[PDB]
């Protein structure tokens, strides 16, 4: 970002006619009084700008300064919506040294500027407003607040997670159409539970690990695998059930009664 | 089996 | 540098007692101390070894449960307590400095 | 928790008093108070003892309020990565305690005393993470000699007891953990003529291993506690071992016929008549 | 106060105090410096990249007698603190460094007597290089060496000296993974070339083996238990080939993690 | 843990005879720094053990 | 040549017998495969809207 | 190998002569040499190309 700063310092002033008709001067910003405006909500700790660039004064007492800065900002990443999520990082602005009787913090503009952004490619802008704050019980406290409202880009994360959780999923109630005689029913179901845990668990390595709400995908996936867990436990049952004789087995009266004549014909089987 | 199928083809279905 | 030891002990069967020995002259918190019993018919003993600066201790297979070494590093004393006592305890017990695998346990306690 | 190490945005709240920083507002128009470089002037060395991979002492140097009375008030950022044993013995539903020691590095306390600002840490400007809470913060004074020094040095060691949000972690461990724990049991059930009883197993310990092997991505390689978690994982995977080398064993035995081997007639009375029974299992 | 800032003002007056000489007398006499090693913490031991984290406290100790002072001149003043970067320093730094960091941390204050003993304990997060040895690990036991020299002068010029012959545990945090066995210090000439001086400390550390006993060798000897129970399986069960091609897979695996623990070093095999 | 046993049980010798103890280990005492850590102690009655020998092949001052 | 050595095998399924019993294990292998490669050339080369990788 | 690229760790012996930096040891009590800060004097600008 360029953080830019306009105030005026009435020390700085001179005559153009004076001076070759000069307008405005270029003076290094260490050697003005500045004011010590940075980053509060700054993660890694760094506060001010990078390089510290030269501030043109105009013969009025204007400042103009635009320096550089690379921000660390923290902001609190919601998650429900992922990979169609949209995002709202705040960015806090104030000065460390002086409070609001000394220096007031104004907004130039309502918006943040997009006159020289480069598009990131993952992540799109939708609004940069700003917002002046003031405490009502403190008032020497003021600060400026920019709100970015970024909208995730979802095709890497669709072609990457989705549809392999789709195609996975869709392979979930196969098991209770393959015969018991094919001997295959436990490697499919089986394979079905781990590659949904897998998916899970990489999930669980993109996301922050913040207990504020569950992905919807993650909450699906889980259903999925306890669904697919009683399904194992449905196919070991009847698995048993297929491989009994007379010689291990005998077979009570309501077993007959239910599964051999009222049940066929509700599910139209006969 | 196919009571179970049965049951899980509502269950995924209604799983929207 | 020295070692200096408590004073001879008189218990009952199944008591407690408690030897202390004080370095001094040294750097206390870096050295081993080595707790050594020897019954008066013969035999050296050793039950362990405490290392002040840190928890850490040592104990033979035999007095495993019997000895319980600690450590004070304001006062630079180690102390050994002794557990439900038997006619089989009655012995000299000493302390001694030493640092495994380098100079090793030139200076004893008197004896207790 | 694997490098045992807690990272800190801290505002570090200084306050004493110059006797050759004192003026008269009433010579000054009226001026009370002003702001001057830290730099300018004397400051307490106040170091953080239990630094681990960061700076020991403030490095910012912001501005400080100088009062007409002589009073400097400083409050300069920092970042601290500090040292704190870690238990995981609870894990996820675990409550750590970091602590953070501060003193004055070269002034004895007779030269420099320290003074509770207020016990408590101050919070009304914090940031919530969302993965822990603050349960209690608060700083106390301590004083001690060490053997560098023949005098006192104080300190105030400041104790954070964070308590894990579980939501996170029992979704993504717990319950597959459990429901894969589900499953040890089934290949008992499995009749031997399906041929999948060494699936079964073999895949239920695998996964196992594996979800231990996740887990010892998080946890400190400490050795003074062993999670409960892992304490299970690893009496599951024992289980499953044996389940498998009992499955092993039931094969062989379904297998057998009069051209290959003899029953015993101890084996023909016991588990034909007597082990059925009590298993609530009778022969047609 | 008025009397210590008049005596600070003298002591390093630059018209007659120049920080950048030995404070060297009686012509070719050389300038003692006593160090003493105190650790805090041993933060970590990385096996894979051979590198050991400590917070030390170093103490240097030596005589300027350029910063000597009458007490009865000075209100009876008997010892001053002086910032350290504006005193000649032994520039004691630790060779065998890993990170290229070879100073101190944080350059605290040197205490000052008046008959010009100076007294310097800085502390510093050092990052230094050891060889790893893999042979018995889990139950292996490490020797970390940390060696101090000037990086400004030679023999002929400081001559390093021990305070004592092991270093200092008295305000050292146990680890939880590493067990300190012993931390003696010695001094070290070079007989063939008479400039040579170091002051090196041995870490002997030893690993607490419980926790990778838990996580690896017991998951190791139960699946290495399952490599016989292919030949009590029956050939009729059509079995045999699923397990004994996951005893395969798992033991592969098992390795590949071992290899990914320890240094990549070719000098012996973990057993 | 390692068994040491030492021979003779005792050893009559007049003023001026040598004399010669052998001391045998459970297994072998080596280590890896290329040194075996061996020493020998003497209590004369009434009296705290005595350092003499360390790392054989020196002797303590 | 990895990822057509493994696309090759995605038709066998269909001459395998049904006797054999090895159908399953052959498509889900396959399937697993082709998932690994999947995720590991989006790691090297991800992705993006304008243009996916063919 | 991956990137490329060997880390090492030297020690740049540089010897040069400076006409300048000259006296004699008689006249300052038999001080044949000094060590001064290297950002005072001269120095030749060795890089590393690669
Ligand atoms: C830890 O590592 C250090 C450095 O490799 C080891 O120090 C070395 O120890 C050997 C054996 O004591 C020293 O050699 C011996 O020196 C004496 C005196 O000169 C000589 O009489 C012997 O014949 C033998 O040559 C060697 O000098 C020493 N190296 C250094 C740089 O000090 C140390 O032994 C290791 N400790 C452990 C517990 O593994
Ligand atoms: C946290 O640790 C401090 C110092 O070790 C101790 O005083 C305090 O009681 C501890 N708090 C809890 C909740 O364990
Ligand atoms: C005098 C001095 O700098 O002492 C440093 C050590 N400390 C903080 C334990 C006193």
């Amino acid at each position: 970002v360029w953080l830019t700063q306009e105030w005026e310092d009435y020390r700085l002033t001179w005559k153009p006619e004076e001076f070759d008709n000069m307008k405005k001067v270029r003076l290094p910003s260490k050697h003005i009084w500045l004011p010590d405006v940075v980053l509060y909500n700054n993660a890694d700790g760094m506060y001010e700008v990078s390089f510290y660039s030269n501030a043109v004064v105009s013969y009025d007492g204007s400042i103009f300064w635009l320096p550089p800065a690379i921000y660390k900002s923290a902001c609190k990443i919601e998650v429900k919506h992922f990979p169609f999520d949209q995002q709202n990082c705040t960015m806090k602005f104030r000065s460390w040294t002086y409070d609001r009787t000394e220096i007031d913090l104004v907004l130039k503009s309502e918006v943040a500027s997009l006159d020289d952004f480069t598009p990131s490619g993952e992540w799109d802008i939708v609004a940069l407003p700003g917002r002046r704050n003031e405490n009502p019980d403190d008032s020497t406290y003021v600060d400026i607040t920019y709100d970015f409202i970024i909208r995730r880009k979802p095709l890497f994360y669709t072609i990457n997670l989705i549809i392999p959780c789709v195609l996975i999923t869709s392979l979930a109630i196969l098991v209770f159409y393959l015969p018991s005689d094919c001997g295959e029913k436990m490697t499919l179901c089986i394979s079905v539970l781990l590659a949904l845990t897998v998916f899970l668990l990489l999930i669980s390595k993109i996301v922050p690990p913040t207990s504020l709400d569950v992905p919807l995908v993650g909450k699906y996936l889980m259903f999925t695998m306890v669904l697919v867990t009683f399904s194992i436990v449905t196919s070991v049952c009847v698995l048993n059930v297929h491989h009994r004789s007379p010689t291990t087995h005998t077979m009570a009266p309501w077993v007959k009664v239910v599964f051999l004549e009222k049940l066929p014909a509700l599910l139209f089987m006969q | 089996d196919r009571l179970f199928l049965w049951i899980f083809v509502f269950v995924c279905v209604f799983g929207t | 540098v020295q070692l200096q030891q408590s004073g001879a002990e008189v218990m009952k069967p199944g008591a407690s007692v408690k030897i202390s020995c004080k370095g001094t002259g040294y750097t206390f918190s870096s050295y081993w101390i080595e707790w050594v019993k020897q019954r008066p018919g013969h035999g050296l003993e050793r039950i362990g070894e405490i290392l002040p600066g840190s928890g850490s201790t040592n104990y033979n297979e035999k007095f495993r449960g019997k000895a319980t070494f600690t450590a004070d590093k304001s006062s630079k004393t180690a102390y050994m307590q002794l557990s439900s006592l038997t006619s089989e305890d009655s012995a000299v017990y000493y302390c001694a400095r030493y640092l495994p695998y380098y100079y090793a346990m030139d200076y004893w306690g008197q004896g207790t | 928790e694997k490098n045992q190490m807690m990272t800190t945005n801290v505002w570090v709240k200084q306050e004493w008093h110059d006797y050759k920083l004192r003026w008269d507002p009433a010579d000054y128009e009226n001026v009370t108070s002003i702001r001057i470089p830290s730099e300018l002037i004397w400051r307490p060395d106040i170091v953080l003892y239990n630094n681990a991979d960061g700076d020991f002492a403030v490095t910012h140097l912001t501005k400080a309020h100088l009062f007409h009375d002589g009073r400097v008030q400083w409050t300069p950022p920092a970042i601290y990565k500090s040292s704190c044993s870690i238990d995981v013995t609870f894990f996820p539903f675990d409550q750590q305690n970091c602590t953070m020691k501060f003193g004055s590095w070269t002034y004895d306390k007779a030269k420099i005393d320290l003074v509770n600002m207020h016990s408590r840490v101050d919070q009304l400007d914090f940031w919530e993470s969302g993965e822990w809470v603050i349960v209690d913060a608060v700083g106390t004074y301590n004083t001690r000699k060490y053997e560098c020094c023949a005098e006192i040095y104080p300190d105030i060691t400041y104790a954070f007891v964070i308590r894990r949000l579980p939501l996170f972690y029992t979704i993504n461990l717990i319950i597959p953990c459990l429901l894969i724990s589900c499953l040890t049991v089934l290949v008992f059930y499995l009749p031997s003529e399906c041929g999948e009883k060494i699936t079964l197993c073999i895949s239920v310990l695998l996964s196992l291993t594996v979800f231990l092997l996740l887990i010892t991505e998080i946890i400190p390689s400490t050795s003074l506690v062993i999670p409960l978690i892992g304490e299970y994982l690893l009496f599951t995977m024992i289980f499953v071992t044996l389940s498998i080398v009992i499955t092993v064993f039931v094969l062989n035995v379904h297998h057998r016929s009069p051209r290959t081997h003899t029953m015993p007639t101890w084996v023909r009375r016991v588990f034909l008549d007597i082990v059925p029974r009590l298993l609530l299992m009778k022969r047609p | 106060t008025d009397t210590e800032e008049r005596l600070v003002e003298h002591l390093l007056d630059p018209s007659r105090y120049n920080k950048l000489i030995r404070p060297a007398t009686n012509g070719s006499e050389l300038v003692t410096v006593q160090l003493m090693v105190s650790l805090a913490q041993l933060i970590s031991v990385h096996e894979r990249e051979q590198i050991m984290t400590t917070n030390v406290w170093l103490t240097q100790e030596w005589e300027d007698y350029r910063l000597t002072w009458k007490p009865e001149e000075f209100d009876n003043m008997k010892k001053v603190r002086l910032p350290s970067k504006h005193i000649w320093l032994p520039d004691v730094v630790l060779y065998n460094n890993a990170d290229g960091m070879y100073e101190v941390s944080f350059y605290s204050n040197a205490v000052v007597s008046y008959d010009g003993s100076i007294f310097w304990l800085p502390p510093a997060i050092y990052k230094s290089a050891c060889k790893i040895e893999v042979k018995h690990f889990p139950f292996d036991q490490q020797n970390c060496t940390m060696k101090f020299r000037s990086w400004t002068y030679d023999r002929t010029e400081i001559d390093l000296v021990l305070k004592s012959e092991v270093a200092s545990l008295d305000d050292f945090t146990p680890s939880g993974e590493w067990d300190i066995v012993a931390l003696p210090g010695r001094r070290n000439e070079n007989p063939d070339d008479s400039t040579y001086v170091d002051i090196t400390y041995d870490f002997i550390i030893r690993r607490k083996p419980l926790f990778y006993t838990i996580n690896l060798i017991i998951p190791c000897v139960l699946i290495t238990s399952l490599a016989i129970l292919v030949f009590y399986l029956p050939s009729d069960c059509g079995e045999k080939m699923t397990l004994c091609i996951s005893v395969l897979l798992a033991l592969t695996v098992f390795l590949l993690l071992i290899s990914k623990i320890v240094p990549p070093t070719s000098l012996d095999v973990p057993l | 843990d390692v068994l040491m046993t030492q021979t003779p049980l005792s050893l009559p010798v007049s003023l001026g005879d040598q004399a010669s103890i052998s001391c045998r280990s459970s297994q072998s005492i080596v280590h890896s720094n290329g040194n075996t850590y061996l020493e020998w102690y003497l209590q004369k009655p009434g009296q705290s053990p005595k350092l003499l020998i360390y790392k054989v092949s020196n002797r303590f001052s």
